[PDB]
RNA sequence: AAAUUGAAGAGUUUGAUCAUGGCUCAGAUUGAACGCUGGCGGCAGGCCUAACACAUGCAAGUCGAACGGUAACAGGAAGAAGCUUGCUUCUUUGCUGACGAGUGGCGGACGGGUGAGUAAUGUCUGGGAAACUGCCUGAUGGAGGGGGAUAACUACUGGAAACGGUAGCUAAUACCGCAUAACGUCGCAAGACCAAAGAGGGGGACCUUCGGGCCUCUUGCCAUCGGAUGUGCCCAGAUGGGAUUAGCUAGUAGGUGGGGUAACGGCUCACCUAGGCGACGAUCCCUAGCUGGUCUGAGAGGAUGACCAGCCACACUGGAACUGAGACACGGUCCAGACUCCUACGGGAGGCAGCAGUGGGGAAUAUUGCACAAUGGGCGCAAGCCUGAUGCAGCCAUGCCGCGUGUAUGAAGAAGGCCUUCGGGUUGUAAAGUACUUUCAGCGGGGAGGAAGGGAGUAAAGUUAAUACCUUUGCUCAUUGACGUUACCCGCAGAAGAAGCACCGGCUAACUCCGUGCCAGCAGCCGCGGUAAUACGGAGGGUGCAAGCGUUAAUCGGAAUUACUGGGC
């Protein structure tokens, strides 16, 4: 269970996620494998809210990574499709 | 150990708790910390106005 | 964090006018400006280094009003950005909003302009800005609000802001009360007499 | 959700004289009601109300203890309903525990022995429950004893306590023969089994051995229940037999309006006449229901500001009664819920201090024993934990609700002693924990006496404060040792008269400035002025340079602020600068001070003034049969008398009598009156005395 | 204890039972093929291993030894007959 | 593109000088404390000492889509309560939703805490071979058939409780043998040998003992090979002080064979060899978690390891193993020790170095808080439940940052204070007065964003045989925020609710008077005070900083004063 999640860094009321591919054990803010992009819930302007690593999103699902949720729903958004 | 007790007039007795800190009198050769008035009942220097904050001595209403 | 206190005093006591009143009267006429604000203001002592280091360093913070740690910050981050850290810091006390607030007029005094400031009577870009130390930018429209123009204070600040001379980097539309800020002011055209470097020797001494 | 319905709540105390049977009682209830396993008893220390190791060791309850118990009948008659008993202490030394206490009771079973009946304690509860208004009913416990009465304690209760009481369940048998107790309603004679604890009975006939005097005073307990309405009275003129219910229904309104106390009898100790008691308890005792709604204040008053019924719709309301000391948690406060309801973790308003409190624990109180509730009803007592600054009668309820309620007296502390660690490493340990304990006990105040270092320590009595130096070395354990108080005297003058002088060699050539006065002192008379130093000014021979002509008399201040004799200050004297002699440039004030030392010296040495101890008067009621006793141990103490009056219910004498003296007079009081004489002092104008103690402590130091 | 976890207590109890139960007729078989071993004859001791052969595949299946710790015994007493000779 | 632009000195030995050499000071930093004072907001930090002892409440559960089943609730059915043949609900039926306890699966080895131990059994850097790895994922297969239990439950019964005893059974995705299994284990080969578990949704046929079989779909099961993740192991270097610690080691160093490990190995054993380590510091003693980093410095360096992240070690102390993929397991087991608590006296229970909190110690460090709404974790097909992880709230000027406490005008240069040469100077445009503004705080009204998802319906294709069930994607529908009376915006008012601390002899910026007179006292260093003290105390005035300021403690710098850069005899 290679998961790929939200880190939750940033600050207080004003979150902002590092999507990584992290093992399920380790803490949300802890150990991961890697870095694939970041997500910004709270950018509401001109700037770019999320930004994802797609190539390497696929290779680590491929691995048999896991997404979560949001991550899911993310990646639904970065692509047109959605 | 042995400490200064700074300012004109206090009421230290034989046993009485006091606060210590650091520094030196260099003319009571020994003598090397002070005792901090106006905290652990060594009451502030009396009729002080300036330099106030030291010997622990409150504001008056002036 | 403001200095709420007599200003005559500091202007007599750095010597040359700081600008710290309005052209309603002359400063000889308001004040004994020759001499010191104390007791012993008659006698003059022979200055050090530190002295005078210290005396252009306390005209500069009353000029702009700014207290030393903010004057500490402004001359870290001249320090860090290229060029000279004496222009640098001039730079960035004239990217004051309240310093260019009073450069481009709407109020005789700095202390003015960073009451118009503070107040909300103050727009910069769109955007309405209530910090005094709020660092514009190039190419920033510095404007007053409405329900704030044409009050007294507003239009006697505006009319008082002529008889002096008009600062090359602004640009302002005084009519409809709001100006420019095209690039930052050069060395050149600020007043030439307070020494940067000093200062810049006291805070790296 | 609620577990037990409103009407079936009965808050009550057990109030008596002291080693009545009070504990003894509770412990048969909670026997009978199940929640306690073994009967125990208290001189053995097995009682679980006596829960705190003075009270184990001691035998005597010196807290209030409240706890629950579920009772359905004899004959399990009714659904069961819920008691919240609380034993509290007879001892006059803890007179606050059962105000307190009886304060938030709905009603009160006063314990009388049969053997000494009304008794001096008895009758300070009674005056309590009185002043609050609270319906009684009567055990008259120790009927196993040589020399019970309960006929001529039922007697003693009429004519001592000023009482009407109402006999309900007269006792069969002799005082060791005591077999039981038949009822003055029912006609049956209820005779406990003696081979198990009690718990057991049976009702027989009430044989030959006393059927006419039980049939008189039944026919008595119907003529006083016919007198209590004009529907009964009709129908007992008419002449048929009241109903048992209805002589129940008219008996429980006499109760709850105090019209009488119903008296039952029984023994405790041998386990008889307890289960009657509480019976008579549910049948004649009123439910937080059953009262007019309680009342109170909000914003200087109104035509009615608070009428809170007792139920769960309006906003809760409660009052904190008791505080009570907890080493891991630093507080519990007692409280019983008036009207409304509260949860675990809700937030409520002091509305004393206007503050707002989290309720971070709710329990209900078995002893020692505290169990986890989720929430608390309107009539209901329980503890809270997370109160921080609540004390004893705050109300604490929701926003808009009554603000003062009549809990706001408290008796004031007699005895006082000065308390001081036997290691001197121990004074701020030992100030703290006086100082909580002072927080939980409002008759109980510690105060650190500025005239000396003591600290001095007043309580209700000895047994009060011996008791709260051993818990103060038992828990959060500091040592300590009691003493006596010190002693703040003053002066005065003789009637001396002198134009004393003052002068001091300061100039010697060079030293530039010198100064020299010339005083009067004088005595005005004793004590006819609030300030204590006077001035009267005459310089005249040199007047002093004008810019403190006036102000050479808020300097002579500090000599009589302290210490003319043996540290001590002065009263009545007044100082008169007639002459002196100075240079008219620079006339420096602190070099005048010295000259005004020696002055105020020279002046004290010509004087030879005396000392006036601190005498202060004494307002002491006592019974007219004590009055010689009392006035004579006021005699033997060098005390004065002024005043001769006779009560009604007593007689009040006042004395003079110095501060040295009488220490611990409470105590002596108690033993020469029968602990049935209060007194109150109010520290009236000095008077001379020779104490050989003046000079003593001066003359430790030598010169 | 203070959670359920007495629960896994009595499971962990019951398997110490039947693990053990089983490990040691694994080894008195592992036993019987060394005392074969030891004895020399090369028929009981064959015998031996491969009744112990089935025993250890099925209980290493089972996961009450691992494949490496049946493999390491079939390897040893394989080795151990082949020098019987 | 830019990633850096960086190095200051002064006081003090002397009558004076120069060198040398210490001490002290000017800077930055704090997990700081103390004194005085204190308006607000944002973001961080918050027991450095007693790994000292811990009351109380929570910190780990979930699955009924594995099973027997029915303790509580609800729904239906079958009726001589209510009853105007019932709207007004007595009882029965697991029958259905659901579900306490029970068996069973997974989780509980994660997450959280502490640094006591550990000086090389560790950590960092860089490699290596003899490994295993639940869940996740790819490929290929199998998934006949049978057995005996036993929990719960029933009966009796012990016990205060904790919890059990004696029989009777009843289930399974519990356990067990057989059938079968090979690119799998053993063997050179021949060959020998090893597994399983079933469940849920819907369904036109067709067969039923209204149980369903049977056809599908989705899950789970078992075998092997992989991948990824994680873990284990080995090697080289680096990683404190002491020689006022020069010898240490006998499973000790190596070899053979047996055993053990998931794996190589003295890991363990039986023998054989007499070795191995050490002046490049073994052994012994003291100290200590290590690191990325943090502070300082121009660098080199020095000091340090609070917060955050990685690894390690520990869980009341010592030892041991069980289960499991993984432990020798904070919230598991057993034993031994001290402590604590309940006991009905016969027995029984516990380990805050989890979140709060209490006592103690200390100069000193917080609430016995609200939510699982975000993100993660566990379980489950999901819904959903739990989550003291986590998001927030509270307290503390503890720190960094921002803002405010008014702005302009105002010469009777008012009064009062202080000084004075008695003219005047100064407090000082300061105040008062006049006009003006209302940030912030205080009231009243609007108001985002953190919210993605999930549920229900329907359309599409996919599936199948079945436009059914189940996925995947559109379309809508009412919806989910503790923080929260949120951020943010608008209105009322009147300068109102908001300035103190240190210093003023030289170093060091800011001087006069008075009272005391080597006394009282000050002092960072030099030093001041014995009759005109800018060095003490008060006043006036000024200087520096400012919701802070100062005092004390600690690191570095200055100190080229441990000098490698960069010193001397
Ligand atoms: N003989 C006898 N002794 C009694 C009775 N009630 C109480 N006692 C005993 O008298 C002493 C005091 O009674 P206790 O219950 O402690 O009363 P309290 O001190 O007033 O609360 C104890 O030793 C009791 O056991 C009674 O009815 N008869
Ligand atoms: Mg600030
Ligand atoms: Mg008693
Ligand atoms: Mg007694
Ligand atoms: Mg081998
Ligand atoms: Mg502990
Ligand atoms: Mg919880
Ligand atoms: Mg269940
Ligand atoms: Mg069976
Ligand atoms: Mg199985
Ligand atoms: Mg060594
Ligand atoms: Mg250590
Ligand atoms: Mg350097
Ligand atoms: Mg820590
Ligand atoms: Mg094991
Ligand atoms: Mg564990
Ligand atoms: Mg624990
Ligand atoms: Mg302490
Ligand atoms: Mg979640
Ligand atoms: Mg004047
Ligand atoms: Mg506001
Ligand atoms: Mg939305
Ligand atoms: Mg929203
Ligand atoms: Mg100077
Ligand atoms: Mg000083
Ligand atoms: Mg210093
Ligand atoms: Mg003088
Ligand atoms: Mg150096
Ligand atoms: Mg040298």
């Amino acid at each position: 269970m290679v998961t790929i999640r939200l880190a939750r860094h940033g600050a207080k009321k004003r979150p902002f996620y590092q999507v990584v591919v992290a093992d399920s054990r380790n803490a949300r803010n802890g150990r991961f494998i890697e870095r694939v992009g970041f997500f910004n819930p709270i950018a509401s302007e001109k700037e770019e809210g999320t930004r994802l690593d797609l190539d390497r999103i696929a290779h680590w699902v491929g691995q048999g990574a896991t997404i979560s949720d949001r991550v899911a729903a993310l990646i639904k958004e970065v692509n047109k499709a959605a | 150990v042995t400490s200064y007790i700074g300012g004109e007039g206090h009421n230290l007795q034989e046993h009485s708790v006091i606060l210590i800190r650091g520094g030196r009198v260099k003319d009571l050769p020994g003598v090397r910390y002070h005792t901090v008035r106006g905290a652990l009942d060594c009451s502030g220097v009396k009729d002080r106005k300036q330099a106030r904050s030291k010997y622990g001595v409150k504001r008056p209403k002036a | 964090a403001r200095y709420l206190g007599p200003k005559l005093k500091l202007s007599r006591r750095e010597g040359t006018d700081l600008f710290l009143k309005s052209g309603v009267r002359a400063i000889d006429t308001k004040c004994k400006i020759e001499q010191a604000p104390g007791q012993h203001g008659a006698r003059k002592p022979r200055l050090s280094d530190y002295g005078v280091q210290l005396r252009e360093k306390q005209k500069v913070r009353r000029i702009y009003g700014v207290l030393e740690r903010q004057f500490r910050n402004y001359y870290k981050e001249a320090a860090r950005l290229k060029g000279n850290t004496g222009e640098n810091l001039l730079a960035l006390l004239e990217g004051r909003l309240d310093n260019v607030v009073y450069r481009m007029g709407f109020g005789a005094t700095r202390a003015e302009a960073r009451q118009l400031v503070s107040h909300k009577a103050i727009m910069v870009n769109g955007r309405v800005v209530n910090i005094a130390s709020y660092q514009v930018s190039p190419n920033d429209v510095v404007s007053i609000r409405e329900k704030a123009k044409k009050q007294s204070r507003v239009k006697a600040a505006l009319e008082l802001a002529e008889q002096r001379e008009k600062p090359t980097w602004l640009e302002v539309d005084a009519g409809k009360m709001e100006g420019t800020f095209k690039r930052k002011p050069e060395r050149s055209d600020l007043s030439a007499d307070i020494n940067e470097h000093l200062i810049v020797e006291l805070y790296s001494k | 959700a609620r577990t037990t319905p409103i009407a079936r709540y009965r808050n009550i105390g057990i109030s008596a004289h002291i080693d009545a049977g009070k504990t003894t009682t509770t412990e048969r209830i909670l026997f009978y009601t199940g929640v306690n396993h073994k009967i125990g008893e208290v001189h053995d220390g097995a009682a679980t109300m006596d829960w705190m190791e003075q009270e184990q060791e001691r035998g005597i309850t010196i807290t209030s203890a409240a706890t629950t118990a579920f009772w359905s009948g004899m004959a399990k008659q009714y659904e069961p309903h819920r008691i919240n008993i609380i034993d509290t202490p007879g001892h006059v030394d803890f007179t606050i525990e059962v105000e307190r206490s009886m304060r938030v009771l709905d009603g009160a079973v006063m314990v009388y022995c049969a053997v000494g009946g009304v008794q001096p304690q008895s009758e300070t509860v009674w005056r309590q429950a009185n002043k609050y208004k609270v319906p009684r009913i009567a055990f008259v416990n120790k009927m196993d004893r040589m020399g019970a009465n309960f006929l001529k304690v039922v007697n003693q209760i009429k004519t001592r306590l000023g009482a009407n009481p109402v006999p309900l369940q007269l006792a069969i048998g002799a005082e060791e023969h005591f077999t039981g107790v038949v009822d003055l309603v029912k006609m049956k004679a209820i005779n406990w089994n003696d081979a198990d604890q009690g718990v057991t009975f049976e009702y027989e006939d009430i044989p030959a051995d006393m059927v006419e005097l039980a049939n008189e005073w039944h026919q008595n307990l119907i003529e006083s229940a016919a007198e209590a309405s004009e529907e009964l009275m009709e129908k007992y003129l008419g002449g048929e037999e009241l109903t048992e219910a209805e002589i129940k229904g008219a008996l429980r309104q006499r109760v709850l309006n105090n019209e009488i106390i119903l008296v039952t009898c029984g023994s405790a100790f041998k386990n008889k006449g307890v289960q009657a008691m509480l019976d008579a308890v549910i049948d004649y005792l009123p439910s937080p229901v059953d009262v007019p709604a309680i009342n109170g204040i909000l914003d200087d008053g109104k035509d009615t500001p608070a009428e809170r019924h007792a139920s769960d719709d309006e906003p809760f309301s409660a009052l904190a009664f008791k505080i009570a000391t907890d080493p891991f948690v630093g507080n519990l406060t007692f409280f019983r819920v008036y009207s409304g309801v509260v949860n675990s973790g809700d937030t409520v308003l002091n509305s004393v201090k206007a503050a707002r409190e989290r309720f971070g624990r709710i329990v209900q109180m078995h002893a020692n024993k505290r169990e986890e509730i989720k929430e608390v009803r309107a009539g209901d007592i329980a503890a809270a934990i997370g109160l921080k600054d609540v004390t004893t009668g705050d109300t604490l309820c929701d926003p808009d609700a009554p603000i003062i309620l009549e809990r706001m007296e408290f008796p004031e502390p007699v005895i006082s002693i000065a308390v001081e660690p036997k290691t001197k490493a121990d004074q701020e340990k030992m100030g703290l924990a006086l100082g909580r304990l002072a927080k939980e006990d409002p008759s109980f105040r510690v105060w650190t006496d500025e005239e000396s270092n003591q600290t001095i320590i007043a309580g209700m009595g000895e047994l009060h404060l011996d008791i709260i130096v051993d818990r103060m070395k038992r828990e959060f354990n500091v040592e300590a040792n009691v003493g006596k108080p010190q002693v703040a005297y003053r002066e005065t003058i003789r009637q001396k008269v002198t134009d004393v002088e003052g002068k001091h060699a300061k100039q010697s050539g060079g030293r530039g400035q010198y100064g020299h006065v010339v005083i009067d002192m004088y005595p005005l008379e004793p004590g006819s002025n609030p300030k204590g130093y006077e001035f009267i000014n005459d310089i005249k021979g040199g007047v002093i340079p004008g810019e403190y002509i006036p102000a050479v008399d808020k300097g002579i201040q500090e000599q009589l602020k302290a210490g003319p004799l043996a540290g001590y200050p002065v009263v009545d004297m007044g100082i008169r600068l007639h002459f002196g002699s100075y240079h008219d440039v620079d006339s420096s004030e602190l070099a005048f001070k010295l000259a005004a030392s020696i002055a105020f010296k020279e002046g004290f040495k010509k004087a030879k003034l005396v000392l006036l101890e601190p005498i202060m008067k004494v307002e002491v009621e006592t019974p007219e049969e004590n009055t010689g006793d009392v006035i004579g141990d006021l005699s033997r103490r060098r005390g004065m008398l002024k005043g001769q009056e006779s009560e009604v219910t007593g007689v009040k004498i006042h004395a003079e009598v110095p501060l040295s003296e009488m220490f611990g007079y409470a105590t002596q009081l108690r033993s020469l009156t029968k602990g049935r004489a209060s007194y109150t002092m109010e520290f009236l104008k000095y008077d001379e005395a020779p104490s050989n103690v003046a000079q003593a402590v001066i003359e430790a130091r030598g010169k | 204890n203070i959670k359920s976890a007495k629960k896994r207590a009595i499971q962990s109890e019951k398997a110490r039972k039947h693990n053990a139960s089983r490990r040691s007729m694994m080894r008195t078989f592992i036993k019987k093929v060394y005392a074969a071993i030891e004895a020399g004859d090369k028929a009981a001791a064959q015998k031996a291993f491969n009744e112990m052969q089935p025993i250890v595949d099925r209980q290493a299946a089972k996961g009450l030894i691992h494949k490496n710790k049946a493999a390491r015994h079939k390897a040893n007493l394989t080795a151990q007959i082949n020098k019987l000779a």
